[PDB]
């Protein structure tokens, strides 16, 4: 009675889900963007009605391409530069203590030693400024990285400056976007458009604080894979942004040292005038407002009359104890103890000042047996940052008590690049279709 | 009527549309499937897609719809496979939901057409024996 | 060469779920195979309980048994399993998982049949 | 009669089949032709197997037998090339057998396919322009 | 007759394994002659 | 029994066995190794 | 430019075989090109042996020679080669290798005309 017959069509819009490769689309930096495509002008969207997808934060798989991606970009960098093998000597260290303050007596050691020369058959005698934490003593020390391997000095001229970074599919497949605001990262998405990529990234490399992101457009944002379980990290995005200000007011001094042939270590000369602690600087009254607004938000999911409270970091290793990020080549490490330090019940000008620290051997992500050596930067060096989320963890959580008690974390940096990508998704397409028609061949 | 520009709906515009109204623009859908480690992975995703590409045509062609986005065929329709009338397909359902309802029937499908257009090649080789 | 494995716990209660396990190796499921369990007991001898088609799911099943079973079958792990419901005295049997097929030419003559008949498991419904 | 399974002879196997049973089965050999010193080798190997296929494609497609896989043409069987009559020929050798019977007249018979193809082509555009 | 013990080049251990084994290539396009007529 | 030509005495002859003959043997001194730091991140195994 | 050059022993035998290799340089012999062998001897003049077809290796004798002639090709070596069977006095004589064809264009009019008539060597016969 049908009377129907199969039917070919080719070009059917349907898609499945995929994994593949993406490739850059960009407009001397350690981010090579020699190699990655220059970007169209008038990047092009389209808005698909009727359509609702389905969305997951915490499997997407454009955040492990993502990170790989980085790791071999900065590897890629750091190839043609000196390797500083013959910095392994025994030093002899002396204190400073010319025109230093109370808090920063001890932190700067004065420290002679040997080298080699262009000509293999002469040595000559030099001496430089090292921080505390890079000389472990052995009146003599030796560098912390020598009995771990010898490791690269990183090249003067290229910048650490992050720069935006677009991701586009190849043929054959798409990339969806949830323009749908209060999606929390996973579930059904209502309102979903087609782009051919997505907006610039800047790779920003910060733990304990997202620095330079992008800000919700409705409200506080509070976003995590299982709530209920303390063991998973909890998201927090801003809708407002707080300035910090950094600076490390040492008018250092720089040096050149010829160790080889066509060879140079560049050394900290002497500090000009006075020596004091690098600081940042955060608003009293904006942070008051942010943390209110972020514990309003986390009484939506622990209770109407709960007590939230903000305390310090429970500890290990300095990067992940410690707000680390890199301001103009120099890498700071940061004690944000008076941020999370307050009790919320249910119910002018001066700033919070975090003194902090320096550093110059870098192990810059989490790898044993390779270092990156920072040379120092000529004068006083500041900059400003905007703060737009937050990286917490619950501590305990038992049912025995009625407070809950939030630390900042980190140390992972697959969740800075997690909150970027949490809105788009990969889908292949499936032109082939049968349909059933009156039509016979 | 005259001096106005136009401009038409993009590359996956239609998914929401009806089966029907998402049928006329085929060819826009069509267009787009064809157009040192990095370089390696790149040219192997040129490379897969390039043989998806391939793969595809060959597929249509073995049923004997080659150079065709419709083509019509001589297998009939099962009522097993579906049980809905066409009103209620070509102008109510969109094609994800149809393919979502229809994918546990597609390989019999394919060999069906395989062996019904052998079948024809060999009848149309005796018929111009003649 | 083709092995079939069963596989399931050896005592159920009655009113229970009785779920067994048939693994095969040496010859992929997903093909155009009708994967067979039966039974065997004292007093009723033989007893084809029902079969599934690997490559389309469909199932088909005993009528006297009714809709107390469901047949499942799984590609990745390469095995397929029965799931007999409100189990009872009767059916302790010992349960056998086989095939039976031929071996042609595409549109000619025949070349070989085929069957196995794996080793069985003892089942016994008891509280 | 139900409840028995069938499966069939796959790849070269019917090799040693006559012509008229080996020219039953094309489709199972025609689907198998398409599916860091080590990547280039193997993207190398690929490509040369897209290569060898395309070539195939067009030579089928110069001679007017595009998406076919038995397309009998109008160029007449010269009988220089073999004499004996079909009786001898697809019912008592082989493919293989075939092809070293013929290995040295195949380049003629493409030139003349490739011919009378053009001339077919020509007479067609002369015919459609009344 | 006198054997002695030989070795020394590696290709040997692999041939005694890849012995019964050879690789070839499919040439799918044949002409035959037959009673049509396009 | 195989070769490329038996009559030329300038090819080997490969043997291939109907049974395998089990072949047992050891070292059995009781070594010790040590670790020497001959650089950073560089270690050299001696016989202690 | 085009060029032939022959080779093979000078001095032969009665009754036995001759055999004579044509090298060419500057084009192929894989195309569509007739290979020729001419002799000269005292008082008969020119005289053709036969020719051999490159690309379909069709050969054509001279019915006075009857079978006693033989052509052969290798695409290799770019060469052709006659061989003569049973050589008698009367087989004395200077041989060429020679080639001749037009250049034209696909169903149109004509270009050029080729022939070139290589060196020859100079072949006895005697015990
Ligand atoms: C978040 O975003 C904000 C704004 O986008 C970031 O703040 C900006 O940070 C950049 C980089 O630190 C800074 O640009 C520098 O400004 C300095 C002062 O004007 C410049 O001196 C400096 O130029 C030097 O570095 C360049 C490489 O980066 C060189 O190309 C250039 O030649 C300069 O180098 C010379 O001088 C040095 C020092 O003497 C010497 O060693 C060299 O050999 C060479 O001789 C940069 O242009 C912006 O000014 C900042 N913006 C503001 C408003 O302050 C912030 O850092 C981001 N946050 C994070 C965490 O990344
Ligand atoms: C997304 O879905 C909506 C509805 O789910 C689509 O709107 C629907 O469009 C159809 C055809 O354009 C409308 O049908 C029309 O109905 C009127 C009144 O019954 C009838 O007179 C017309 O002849 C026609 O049949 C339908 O009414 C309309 N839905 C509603 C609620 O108005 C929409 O088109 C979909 N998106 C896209 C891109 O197609
Ligand atoms: C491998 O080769 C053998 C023979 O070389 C094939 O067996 C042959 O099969 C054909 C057709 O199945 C038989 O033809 C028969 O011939 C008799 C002659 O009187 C005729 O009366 C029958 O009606 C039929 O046409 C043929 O006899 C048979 N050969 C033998 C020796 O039995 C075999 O099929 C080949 N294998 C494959 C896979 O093709
Ligand atoms: C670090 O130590 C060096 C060496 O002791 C200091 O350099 C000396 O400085 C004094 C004056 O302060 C000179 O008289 C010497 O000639 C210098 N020595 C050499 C070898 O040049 C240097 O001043 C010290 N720096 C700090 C910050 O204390
Ligand atoms: C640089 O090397 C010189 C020698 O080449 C060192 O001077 C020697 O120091 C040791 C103690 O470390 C004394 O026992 C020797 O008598 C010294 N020799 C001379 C010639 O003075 C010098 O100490 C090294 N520099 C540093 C900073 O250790
Ligand atoms: C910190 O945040 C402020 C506000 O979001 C940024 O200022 C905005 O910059 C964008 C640049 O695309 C302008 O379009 C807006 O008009 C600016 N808003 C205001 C209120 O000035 C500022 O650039 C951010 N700073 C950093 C370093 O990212
Ligand atoms: C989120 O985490 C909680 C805590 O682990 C999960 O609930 C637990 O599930 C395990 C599973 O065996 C039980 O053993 C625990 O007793 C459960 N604890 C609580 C407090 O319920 C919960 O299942 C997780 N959410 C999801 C979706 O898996
Ligand atoms: C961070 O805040 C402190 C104040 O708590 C600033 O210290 C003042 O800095 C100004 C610079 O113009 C001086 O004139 C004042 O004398 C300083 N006062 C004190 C008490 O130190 C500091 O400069 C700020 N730093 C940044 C980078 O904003
Ligand atoms: C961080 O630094 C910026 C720029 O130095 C400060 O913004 C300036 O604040 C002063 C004092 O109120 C104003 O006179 C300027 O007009 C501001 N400039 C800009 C560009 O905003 C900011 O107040 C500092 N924040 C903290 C917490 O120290
Ligand atoms: C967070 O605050 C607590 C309390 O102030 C810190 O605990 C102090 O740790 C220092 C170690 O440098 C001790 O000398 C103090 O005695 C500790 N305080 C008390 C009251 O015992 C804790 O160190 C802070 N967090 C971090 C990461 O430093
Ligand atoms: C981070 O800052 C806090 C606040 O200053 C530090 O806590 C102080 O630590 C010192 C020890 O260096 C104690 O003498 C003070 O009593 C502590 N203050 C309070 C209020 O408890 C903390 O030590 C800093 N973190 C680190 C790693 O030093
Ligand atoms: C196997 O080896 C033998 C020995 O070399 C080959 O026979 C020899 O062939 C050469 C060819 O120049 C002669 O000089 C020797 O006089 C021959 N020796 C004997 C004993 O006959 C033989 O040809 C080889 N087998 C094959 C198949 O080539
Ligand atoms: C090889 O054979 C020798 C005997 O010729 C074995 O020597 C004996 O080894 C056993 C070890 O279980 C000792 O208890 C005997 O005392 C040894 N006898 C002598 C005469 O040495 C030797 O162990 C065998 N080794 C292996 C690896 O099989
Ligand atoms: C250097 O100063 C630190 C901190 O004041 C002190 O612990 C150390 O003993 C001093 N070393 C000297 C004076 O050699
Ligand atoms: C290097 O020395 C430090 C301090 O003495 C020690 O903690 C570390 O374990 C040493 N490295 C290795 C590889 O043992
Ligand atoms: C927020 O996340 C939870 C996780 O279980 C999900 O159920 C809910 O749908 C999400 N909210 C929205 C608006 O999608
Ligand atoms: C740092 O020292 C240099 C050299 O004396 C001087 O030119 C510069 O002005 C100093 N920087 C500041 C901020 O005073
Ligand atoms: C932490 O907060 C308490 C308020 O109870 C305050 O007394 C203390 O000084 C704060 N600590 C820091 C390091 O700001
Ligand atoms: C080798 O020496 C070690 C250390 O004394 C000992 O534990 C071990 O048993 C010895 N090996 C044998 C085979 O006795």
């Amino acid at each position: 009675a049908e009377n129907l017959w199969v039917t070919v069509y080719y070009g059917v819009p349907v898609w499945k889900d995929a994994e593949t490769t993406l490739f850059c689309a960009s407009d001397h930096n350690v981010w090579a963007t020699h190699a990655c495509v220059p970007t169209d002008p008038n990047p092009q969207e389209i808005h698909l009605e009727n359509v609702t997808e389905e969305f997951n934060m915490w499997k997407n798989n454009m955040v492990e391409q993502m990170h790989t991606d980085i790791i071999s970009l900065w590897d890629q960098s750091l190839k043609p530069c000196v390797k500083l093998t013959p910095l392994c000597v025994t030093l002899q260290c002396t204190n400073v203590t010319n025109n230093i303050t109370d808090d920063m007596r001890g932190e700067l050691k004065n420290c002679s030693f040997n080298m080699t020369t262009e000509l293999r058959d002469k040595k000559q005698k030099v001496y430089s400024l090292f921080y505390r934490l890079d000389v472990v003593q052995i009146k003599e020390y030796r560098l912390i990285n020598c009995n771990t391997s010898a490791c690269t000095q990183a090249c003067p001229k290229v910048s650490f400056e992050p720069i935006p970074i677009h991701y586009c599919a190849p043929a054959g497949f798409a990339i969806l976007k949830c323009k749908d605001k209060k999606f929390n990262g996973t579930g059904p998405c209502p309102s979903v458009s087609t782009v051919q990529c997505t907006h610039g990234i800047k790779p920003v490399v910060s733990t304990q604080l997202l620095l330079n992101g992008s800000l919700a457009e409705e409200e506080v944002m509070i976003r995590s894979e299982n709530i209920t379980n303390n063991a998973k990290n909890i998201l927090v995005q801003f809708n407002t942004p707080v300035q910090i200000n950094c600076t490390r007011p040492n008018n250092n001094t720089r040096k050149s040292i010829r160790i080889g042939p066509g060879q140079a270590f560049y050394a900290t000369g002497d500090i000009i005038g006075d020596i004091r602690q690098a600081h940042c600087n955060v608003s009293k009254a904006t942070w008051n407002e942010t943390l209110g607004k972020v514990v309003k938000q986390l009484r939506k999911h622990f209770g109407n009359n709960t007590i939230i409270r903000f305390a310090n970091s429970s500890g290990g290793d300095l990067e992940v104890t410690t707000h680390s990020f890199n301001c103009g080549g120099e890498f700071f490490y940061c004690n944000t103890s008076g941020l999370f330090n307050s009790t919320w019940i249910s119910n002018s000008n001066d700033s919070i000042t975090l003194p902090c620290r320096i550093k110059q051997i870098i192990n810059m992500w989490q790898r044993i047996g390779q270092c990156m050596y920072a040379p120092p930067i000529q004068g006083v060096i500041r900059c400003v940052s905007n703060i737009t989320g937050l990286i917490l963890t619950r501590d305990g959580g038992s049912t025995n008590s009625t407070t809950e008690t939030f630390r900042p974390g980190g140390g992972d940096m697959r969740d800075n690049w997690r909150s970027e990508l949490y809105k788009y998704k990969v889908v292949k397409i499936e032109p082939l279709g049968v349909a059933p028609t009156r039509c016979k061949r | 009527a005259v001096g106005i520009g136009a401009v038409f709906l993009g590359f996956l515009g239609a998914a929401g549309s009806t089966m029907g109204a998402a049928s006329m623009t085929l060819t826009v859908q069509a267009r787009n499937l064809l157009s040192t480690v990095w370089g390696i992975k790149q040219l192997q995703a040129r490379v897969l897609a390039v043989e998806r590409y391939l793969r595809d045509q060959q597929l249509l062609g073995i049923w004997g719809c080659s150079g065709k986005l419709i083509c019509c065929t001589n297998v009939p329709w099962n009522s097993s496979w579906s049980n809905r009338n066409l009103s209620e397909i070509w102008d109510n359902m969109t094609w994800l939901q149809w393919d979502k309802e229809i994918s546990n029937y597609t390989q019999i499908i394919y060999g069906l057409l395989e062996e019904s257009q052998n079948q024809q090649e060999k009848n149309e080789q005796d018929l111009l024996a003649l | 060469q083709v092995q079939l494995q069963e596989s399931g716990p050896g005592l159920v209660k009655p009113s229970e779920t009785l779920s067994l396990t048939c693994a095969v190796s040496g010859v992929s499921i997903s093909g155009n195979y009708y994967w067979n369990w039966i039974r065997q007991s004292p007093g009723k001898g033989l007893e084809w309980i029902g079969n599934i088609h690997g490559n389309t799911a469909a199932t088909v099943y005993n009528p006297s048994l009714g809709s107390r079973v469901t047949f499942s079958r799984d590609t990745s792990k390469n095995q397929f399993s029965l799931r007999l419901d409100s189990v009872t005295a009767a059916d302790t049997a010992v349960y056998f998982c086989a095939t039976l097929y031929e071996f042609r030419v595409y549109m000619g003559e025949r070349i070989s049949y085929h069957d196995y008949w794996g080793q069985g498991l003892l089942v016994t419904v008891s509280a």
